[PDB]
């Protein structure tokens, strides 16, 4: 709450800053996504070249996860979108909540002739 | 609450009243008694003379001289109630005619105003369809706007008129000494006649239409009970028929007095 | 139910008559006595001017006791005929119009405020688009409000003018004795046959041209059937045809009742 | 910075010169633009409002071009008044020496009548605008600049108040050219 | 290109000369008037449809811009209308008085006639003030309203309330000069006669 125009000010940019940072969230956890790529790559050209069964079946399991350390990355990527919805619809109510109090019936006050 | 009408009221009647009003009566309350001592002066100087001197005083001269006395005196007394009336008339013809005088505008506004500043709430509370009540407030807000304006327009303008003409009431009533000036203080109690029968006529009608939109629209309440578009049509029929009446009332006022003659 | 001018009219018609006529009343009543008397004592004058000297035609003293006579009968059983008339001539207004008024006004606004307020649901469920229509209800409204509003308010300064016009009745015909008294009865006549004109000619044209338009409005709905352009410039179109013809209309009735002489 | 009335006056002012430029070759306020400013920023500050929403805001560019509107309307009414009579009164100023001629005749003096008729008509209604329209006006600025939208002041009191004042000052603008008018021919 | 008062004035003389004038022969027989006003109302609509344009651009808040774009368009209208509407009224009283003329004048032969030879008179003394009225005061006026609309921009240099204020009380106050100028035009031609 306050002054109105500290309401306008507030609004604008915290709107500004929600989508500056959901662009650049996006982009580093893209550069992430090929770091991980980069680590797959050398995972599967040092399994290429076992030598003993139980080798092979610990670099499996070292895969496999991976591929957990991944499905992790895309709950994480869903769960940032979801928050991301939650506050665009929570400045919105902010909005809501400045325009019912600029024009609310409960004001009294009124200009008055001096 | 709505404070607009009582205050521009008080404003017109402190402004223009001070200036004009106080001027003339300080100059009047100024250059009376000097006046009155030489005329006093004058009139048994005359008599003095007629005395001794060619025979000028018969009892018509006492006539004249009394019939002239009574005139100033009749003027002066005019300046003394001048003030005293101007004070007594501003306060208590529109508050008497028809608690206080604006105070029913005010608390009638203050009602429509009200009403309108509800369908602005409901108006921003959808904010996407929300603007269908937009106008609503809209056109209430314009209705009783046009209706209080005029009311108290023709009530600002009826004042004023009798302020000034109270003001120049001295100089008029001391202008019928002759014959030609009589026939110019023949209009200026014509103009006085008109503009009293005009505070009148607005003010009895004006406080009963306000009253009327008043109670109507207090009434007035935006829920699921009341079909909001007929409550609307009923507000602006109401504001219109006003309009109109208030509009046919001021020829109405100046063709009678000019039919008094 | 929709029922606005009937309640309206109904206030405003009680005040005025209550109101006027308890004060005409109070007066006349009180006074009939007194004029009596008064008579008695003028028989009584009229013996001393027989019986001691100064006469003058005591045949021509015959014509002045019936033209006094007559006046006195006139003023005390038009005080009656006035308490009675007011209603006379509210019963006469309905049905002039019929030949109620408000009953079929409330009936015609209330069928073109049901397309309005049609109008506005078709808006409301949009949500969205729903600003054409919203202006569709706006236009219908204030059409409908306007026709309404400007009628009904002409008809009610008809009819308070005629209750003013016969509460002040009793005056004028008393004040019929002389010349210049006969002046001021000439005007009296001239403004009643004045506005009697203009309720007889607003309650026709009221009646036929709004019964027009509340047919109109019922046979418009909104729906697939009509195409929703040339429906709102009917209504538009009907609305500032009767609302100039009924604005234009008064002018020349004042003409007419002033020409006739 | 609002300068609307400054330009006109000056033009209008320019055609006098050119008339008096035409009769020299054969012989040969502000107060209204300040309020008006207050006005249209109290108006211009919801126009700002109604672009912040840019969805939702549709009730205060309503609420802006009604303001806006009242003072438009105000002020337009008043200073076409204002310049109309100025410019009679100059253009009859102008051909005044014209007029006064007509001492050589006795049946030309009706002509005089009715140039003084029409020159103390267009005065008296410079005098009475003048005063009336800078009191009204004056008011009108204070209540406007006195407004605000804000979390204290109600919207729907606020501008009823403005739109009540800019009908009451045009109802009495209209009223007084035909008093002036008529006590100009009573005088007469 | 803004072809409006050039073809209405040109359409509205072409059928007053064929029904009028050369009826008128029978009885016998036995730079541009409108185009500075049409100039002007080409800048105030060429703004008009440049904030109807921006109001299109936005298509959420693209409500606000064509309310402007409406009052601009409504007050030059209203004006060039008034304007245009009072110089073909004028027009169409001078050219019926000149068709008239001819019989009229040659009816004060008795001197009965007299009066209806003042009357025609009156009329045509009336009517030729009042287009000299229209001429210079609308002349004037549409030349200033021009260059105030021609020299508006939306751009964020100018604020939109000032600027659309001004057009308004423009309009307004031309409309009232416009409207008040008949009066003072019969109250002249009357006082003449």
């Amino acid at each position: 709450n306050g002054s109105v125009a500290d309401m306008r000010r507030s609004i604008e940019e915290r709107s500004r800053t929600a989508a500056a940072t959901d662009k650049a969230v996006g982009l580093r956890a893209y550069e992430g996504a090929q770091q991980r790529l980069a680590q797959i790559e050398g995972l599967m050209d040092e399994i290429s070249r076992t030598q003993d069964q139980k080798a092979i079946e610990e670099l499996q399991a070292r895969i496999a996860g991976e591929q957990a350390a991944i499905q992790n990355e895309t709950t994480k990527l869903q769960m940032i979108a979801q928050l991301r919805q939650a506050e665009q619809a929570l400045i919105s109510e902010q909005r809501r909540e400045r325009n019912m109090r600029i024009l609310s019936s409960g004001n009294q006050g009124m200009p008055t002739i001096q | 609450a709505f404070e607009l009408f009582t205050p521009l009221f008080n404003k017109i009647d402190q402004t223009t009243a001070t200036y004009v009003t106080d001027i003339s009566s300080r100059a009047i309350a100024a250059i009376t008694p000097v006046v009155s001592v030489g005329l006093t002066l004058g009139f048994i100087t005359y008599g003095w003379l007629i005395i001794r001197g060619a025979v000028e005083m018969p009892v018509a001269e006492f006539l004249n001289r009394c019939l002239r006395i009574g005139i100033i005196v009749s003027i002066a007394l005019a300046g003394g109630l001048y003030q005293g009336e101007i004070a007594n008339a501003i306060t208590t013809v529109p508050d008497e005619l028809a608690a206080s005088a604006a105070a029913l505008v005010d608390q009638s506004a203050q009602q429509g105003f009200d009403r309108a500043s509800e369908a602005f709430e409901e108006a921003g509370f959808f904010s996407s369809d929300g603007l269908l009540y937009g106008l609503f407030g809209i056109i209430i807000l314009l209705a009783t706007g046009l209706l209080a304006a005029i009311g108290g327009a023709f009530l600002l303008l009826a004042k004023i008129a009798l302020a000034l003409l109270a003001g120049l009431g001295p100089l008029f009533i001391l202008a019928l000494i002759w014959q030609p000036t009589h026939r110019f203080f023949d209009q200026w109690a014509q103009q006085v006649l008109n503009y009293g029968l005009l505070i009148v006529l607005f003010a009895a009608v004006f406080g009963l239409l306000m009253q009327i939109f008043g109670s109507y629209m207090a009434d007035l309440r935006f829920d699921g009970a009341q079909n909001v578009a007929y409550a609307i049509g009923g507000s602006v029929i109401l504001s219109i028929v006003s309009i109109v009446l208030l509009m046919q009332l001021p020829s109405i006022a100046s063709g009678l007095a000019g039919g008094i003659g």
